Order: C-alpha cells, then structure tokens, then sequence
RNA sequence: CAUAUAUCCUGAGAGGUGAUGCAUAGCCGAGUGAGGCGAAUUCGGUGAUCCUAUGCUGCCGAGAAAAGCCUCUAGCGAGGAC
RNA sequence: UGCAUCCGGUGAAGCCGCCGAGUGAUCGAGUGGUGGAGGGUGUGGGAGUGAGAAUGCAGGCAUGAGUAGCGAUUAGGCAAGUGAGAACCUUGCCCGCCGAAAGACCAAGGGUUCCUGGGCCAGGCCAGUCCGCCCAGGGUGAGUCGGGACCUAAGGCGAGGCCG
RNA sequence: GUCAACCGAGCGUUGAUCCGAGGAUGUCCGAAUGGGGAAACCCGGCACGAGUGAUGUCGUGUCACCAGGCGCUGAAUAUAUAGGCGUCUGGGGGGAACGCGGGGAAGUGAAACAUCUCAGUACCCGUAGGAAGAGAAAACAAAAUGUGAUUCCGUGAGUAGUGGCGAGCGAAAGCGGAGGAUGGCUAAACCGUAUGCAUGUGAUACCGGGUAGGGGUUGUGUGUGCGGGGUUGUGGGACCUAUCUUUCCGGCUCUACCUGGCUGGAGGGCAGUGAGAAAAUGUUGUGGUUAGCGGAAAUGGCUUGGGAUGGCCUGCCGUAGACGGUGAGAGCCCGGUACGUGAAAACCCGACGUCUGUCUUGAUGGUGUUCCCGAGUAGCAGCGGGCCCGUGGAAUCUGCUGUGAAUCUGCCGGGACCACCCGGUAAGCCUGAAUACUUCCCAGUGACCGAUAGCGGAUUAGUACCGUGAGGGAAUGGUGAAAAGUACCCCG
C-alpha cells in the first residue's frame, strides 16, 4: 500500500493545515499498484507492488 | 599420587586407576555415611585424584 | 572421555530405625542421584553388590526449610531407593549395620 | 429364503468358586503393650436418589471431537500363526 | 576552613550543677561532678548557620485508664497425677452438645503444619507443665489409584503465507 | 573462604595456602535452537559405543528457523519457473551513557484560548561504532587582481530579524582558535576481449600502409561482463595530428615480408594491511599492560600513665617530614614513602623482514575539429516539512503526486524576477584528527556526608514486607587495648 517492492518509495508525514491554522499529522503515500510483472521471457507472471513511477521507468516488466 | 607419575601410565592403566578410584570413594562415601571412619580428608583426596586423571586424559585426548 | 561407574548413582545409605526394620526384611534404602530412574538403579544395584534384585521402589523428598537469623534458608532435596533382594539373599554387609 | 420364546449380541442380579483361607462375638492370660484360642452364621420382611440403563417411552429447543476398536483393500512378504 | 598563636590522659568535647556577668541575642582560659580525645583565641574565607506552630516528618512517651474489650447462639464437674507453679496439661468417672454434622473421604490452596524426643523468654486475647509455637531427628514406597509418555473441545501459539 | 566459631580430621622447606597468565571441566533454564512446556522439566529420532539371556537402561555426538552462496531435480506444462532435496557460510539475544534516521504528546506560558509556546522535549520504532554523523564546492563572497573539504570551540548576538509584531522565538557572513589529508577512487566518450540474443552482400569484406592470400581475428548489429583509458572548472577528457623522447628479453596485433599498438619474463623502483586492494607469516624494542621485590635513621634518658605514640632533654636519616596502623599526637616500631628494580606466558603498541599490489609497452611540452562529462534526474505545477522567515514579494534545502530538459555558446547559485558580471560544476562512492560519553577496571582528590545524614541500601537491601500484576519498598553501626565475656559460693 505505501512500500513499493522495487524501489523502496515509503509514506511521507506532514501536517494538514485548516483556514484557521489548525496542524494535524497525515500521511503521503506513494502511488502503489499491483502489477502482474513478466520477470523472465518464459512466462511467469507474479503480483507484485510497484509505485507508478516504476511503472513509468519501465522498471516493472508487465509483459 | 600427583600428576607427574600420572603421565607415565597408558590409556588403559589410566582408565582403570579412575575405576578403582571411584570405587574407592564410593566404599569412602559409605563408611562416611554409617559414621565409623574418622580420616575426613581421603574423600577429598580421592575426589581430587578422580580429577586429575580425568585431566590427563583429557590433555593426551587433545594433544 | 567419560567412565560412566554405576557407582555415581547410589551416593549413600539411609541410616533410620525404619531403614533398619526394612533390612531385616533384606529390603535396603539408599540416596540416590535425582536424575536415575527404577531400572537404572536396578541395573547399578546387581553391578554392584552382584546380587539379583527384586524389585525397585522411589520416593522423592522436599527438604526441610529452617529459618537462620540471615532469613529462610531449604535444605537439598534427595530422592531415596527402597530396594528388594531376591531370595537368593546375601546381605549387603557394607551398610555396616 | 425367513416369522421362529429360532439364532445371535448385550446384560442387572441369583447360584458356584475364590474361601481347608481371611475376619469376628467372646474366652484365657498379659499387662506400656505384646500373645494364644476362637462359637454359630440359617430363614424372612422392608427397601433406595444405586444397578440393568449410553435402556424404554414421550417431546422439541433437535442435543462435541479425535483417538481407540473392527473391517477393506493398496502395500509388504519367506517365513509366519496358535 | 587559610594564616598565627595557646590549651589538652597531670584529662578535650559533650552533659548535669554552683557561683557570677553583659543593654540584647548570650557569656564565663570561674568553678564542682560525669566523661575519655580533641579544643580555644585573633584575624580573614565559605555556609545544608538559629523553629513554636505548615490538620509538618521520624523516633520515644503521656492523657483517656489500670478504663473498654478478652470474638457467639453447647456446659462443665469431681477424683487422682505431673509439676516450682494447674480453672485450662494427663488419666478415670460423670454431665452436656453435634450427629445431611460440629462425623468420614477427596479436589483447589497451603507447605512439613505429620510422628518421636526435648523446651517454655517471644506467640496463644488469662495461665500454661500444653500447643498448628521453638529446636533436633525421623517420616510420603504404585505395571493397575490421579496425571504424562494416548486422544481431542473452547481457546492459545503458529513453518511458509497474506496484510500493515 | 566468610558470617563464625565448636569440634573432627589433615596438609606444608621435596615449597602449601596465597597472587598473575594460559588451558581443562562446565548440570539445568535462558536468543534457547530435536519436539513440547506453567523458565529451570517433560518426551524423542539418527549414528557410534556400553550393558542384558532379550526388552528395558546408560554414555558420547547430532537433529530449530530464516538469509545468502554451490550442486541435483523441474509441478500444473510446453519453454521453463515456483517449489523440492543435499551441502557450506551467516543471523537471532544482551548492554549505563554517547550517535544517526524515522514517529511524536500533554500538563505549562500566553494571567482565558484555538495560531503560537511547551518542544521536535517526554516517550516510541529502526540501526550502529568505539566513537558516530559530516566531508573534498553545481561553496561563500562582492568587484577585494578576496577565501578555499568537513567537524568542534569563542565571538558576531539576544543583534539582523521573526511573531494572535502577543507570550515569545532567533541566524548567518566575517573574524580568533582545535586539527590538519588544499585527501582518494569511480561512470561515460573511445579501444581490445569474452559472451548472450538477432541475423548474415553470407563477401571484397574488418589489421596501421606497401606486397601476397582468405572467406571470417565473424560480416554486421545490439546487450552484458572483463581489462585498458579518463577523473576536470582558466573547463577537462576522448578523437585527431606534429615535435621530443631517460631499461633488456620474450609472445602477440587474420597470415609471411618492412612499418605502429596489445601481452608475458628479468632488473630498477614505489607503496602497503593504511581512506587510497589483501590475507598472512617471522625476528627484534629494559616498549607497554597483566603478579611482585628491595628500600635510611632511637630497644635513647628522665617523668606521668594500664599503655607513650604525651611533656622535658639528647642523638640520627632525609632523592624518604605522603598516608595509615601500633594500648593516647611516631620521619627513625610496622605497612610503607622518595628512589630503584622485575616477566616464563598471554596480549597491545612499534620496528625490520618474508609477503602482496603496482609502475615501468614508457614521457614531454604543442595544432584545428566531431564525441563524452552520472535521467524519470534538474526544472515547472499541486499539497506539505524545515530554514530568523508563522505563506509572506519567499530565494536556498526537502517528502508525496503529476509533467518532464539539455552535455559546455550545457547547467546550477549570488533571498521574487529579468539583463549583465562573478562563483561553481548536481543527479557515483570512500575518507583519519580535532568532538560526545562511562556499564566496567586502575590510581587519586575534596573549606563533600558522618548513621532521621550520605545511594533506597555502612547491618539478611532491591532484602523483609505490601500488591493478581506492572510496581512500591523499609528498619537495624560503636564493650574493652586485649574476651581477660565474671571460675567458685549464696537466694531463686
């Protein structure tokens, strides 16, 4: 969900801030999707967590 | 006997002066225990012999 | 290198007006180590006295807590073999009475 | 092919043996306490909340698991069973 | 406490008195007793430097006061014994109480309280020669009893695993 | 051994007890790891031994999981992979403080309170090391023909600033110091080689030219690895291309001949367990540590006293008049002190060597052009964090989400931004010293405490006791110089 399996991409924390200025803590997570990567040209298809970026670097093989 | 003389037996001759040694403690332990024998101080001789050959077992195992 | 003796298993006699009412029955009682069970004994007893044993008998005792000006202090627990002869029937005479 | 108080299974209890033993009312002494001897023991009534009974009958609210035991083959086998 | 001086087992400090002293906090290199190892003075330096009270804290001890109470709804008596000592301990004979218990046996819990011998400062709501108290020694024996080595329930932990 | 003696037995000049170093043994629990379990207690498998008439029994090894290598096999299923089997090497847990990276309060202050403060504190999570982190300019600076990695200390300065412009918070440049290594290695362009995957005018093609072959040093690609070569800001480097050239020998650059480059072997160096590659192995250093040993001088006189270590008076030593003990204030009584001395072994520091790497197939200063100089990166946008800076005109740094470049007339910075100047060269990596700390060990110190004090703990102390539990948590020192601790008698 915010750990991608490729390149280690994790949640960020920061404040959430009101009109009146009120600061609460949330979260920035990494856009993670499940990706049925082809690791090998045999075939073998494994779900796995892969960030969009990945994706977009053509890291994740989804052939 | 102390451990010099003690180096010069064999394996066997070693092996069988603990035997007699450990029977010899254990006749001491009984006499002991019916109260009849007065010399206190062979338990702890026997004892000490029983540990000395068992160390110059050990060295000649070790080399 | 261990020399295992079956003498290190029995460690003494029980000397008690019961222990000796037994022995007139030729049944002797003994403090073993805690950690030997029937048949070891049996075996360690007819090594030993080369005799033929009936049968073997354990009893495990909690020793005696006793109060010292330092506090509480317990004595060592023992484990005690009540032992049988056969009726073949050489006294043990290293009991000594 | 069978309807049988047939057959089999389970099963309280009665009876026999276990039991020429063991125990006992007592009687002798002995006096902390130890010892020896030791009669008769049938027949009825009452009667369980216990047993047959994990039975039987009724009811709805519809009332563990696994091991164990038996059997079947797969499979091992020249030795194996009583 | 720096420095300088002086006193001290021919008796320092501390404590208890007597006799005095200063305007005050206080003083007594004045004295007697007790005691047994360190003190005084001058001049500087530094303070955990002064308590009567915070329903203050710790220890010791008063007042109430030789007062209340001495823990059920059964009940004790006598004779003899032991003993320094007996209402309470022992023995006997009575009497009374429980008796679906206040009898007998297990489980949990406790841990040696069990037995023998000894004791009597502490404890026992009195006393105690007695005791679940104190001291020493002794005592618990399993193929079949209750458990494990057999089986699972709820539930627990959980190889990998999924999720975070 | 001691409380702590009372006995009972014994050892020691043939060297005990005792102190230091190195070994051996080391039950059971505990990360606990053969399996289980209510920690310290239950039940095993395998192999080899012991024992028994045989079963029972005993001893010694070994048997967890995961991760990473290597080897074998390869499901559904075909390629294959997941998985499985075997075998090697690691890990796991503990620890007082100090480090780094993440998460992150509230009481409180603002005389209320929400922004703000408290405070990035308490606490928590992950990880170390003996220190860590940072570190070699995409830096400052301001026209000085200036500094030159990082860290830490003092100033600058409670200043510039910032802030419901409230309470408050709060720099840097510069300058003075500690320490110095203004330190090293890479990636790319290009070569050579090896290989995977595609194919192949499958020949006039690839060696440096001239000669002669040949149809593959493949012919062409592309990917990867390895070895060269290249580590830079005045840009640097490859590609070229002249000039100058400080070992020898050998084998190769398709093949032989004459020319230019790759590669081994001998000197000569040069470095070293170091950041700059690494594991070793020897000899030596009155070098160090871990037990020790020696070490001057009063039985002095008188007096008080139980005792002299007091008073008075004589000597003596002093590289030693530190401090304790001894029957009361001891330099000369004892332990010691100044000062000297001492290590079989182990370990730690050095040094010199074997050893290893490495340069010599090499070096110089010159001339005009193509290629390279770290990509899902910089930049931009949205939402945040943190900087004196609380979103503000908000630079520099940074997280997530989108979009997304250029390789030097390129890019980044100089507090919005633009032009010009100046500085530097991001998206690769290592790096010692100066600094922080003390669980523990050794040697000392105190105008620190002296038993209601000082640690909770001078005494059974994290004990007794209290609590289901996390946890809380006490009180108790002094005879005498020596026990010489009151024989014996009397009341009881």
């Amino acid at each position: 969900a915010a750990v991608c399996d490729i390149c280690g991409k994790g949640p960020g924390f920061g404040k959430s801030v009101s009109h009146s200025h009120r600061r609460t803590s949330r979260r920035w997570n990494p856009n993670i999707q499940p990706v049925r990567a082809v690791t090998r040209p045999g075939g073998n298809k494994q779900r796995i967590n892969a960030c969009t970026s990945c994706i977009k670097a053509g890291k994740v093989s989804r052939a | 006997t102390t451990p010099g003389e003690l180096r010069e037996l064999t394996d066997d001759e070693l092996k069988d002066k603990l035997r007699e040694s450990k029977e010899e403690l254990f006749n001491l332990r009984f006499q002991m225990a019916t109260g009849q024998l007065s010399n206190n101080r062979r338990l702890r001789t026997v004892r000490q012999e029983i540990a000395r050959v068992y160390t110059v077992l050990r060295e000649r195992e070790l080399g | 290198a261990t020399i295992t003796d079956p003498r290190d298993i029995i460690l003494a006699p029980v000397i008690s007006e019961k222990s000796y009412g037994l022995i007139e029955d030729n049944v002797y009682t003994f403090v073993v180590h805690p950690d030997s069970n029937k048949t070891q004994i049996k075996i360690a007893i007819e090594k030993i006295f080369d005799v033929k044993v009936d049968s073997v008998n354990t009893a495990n005792r909690q020793g005696k807590r006793k109060r010292t000006r330092t506090g509480f202090g317990k004595r060592k627990s023992t484990k005690r073999a009540i032992v049988k002869l056969a009726a073949g029937s050489k006294p043990i005479d290293l009991f000594g009475a």
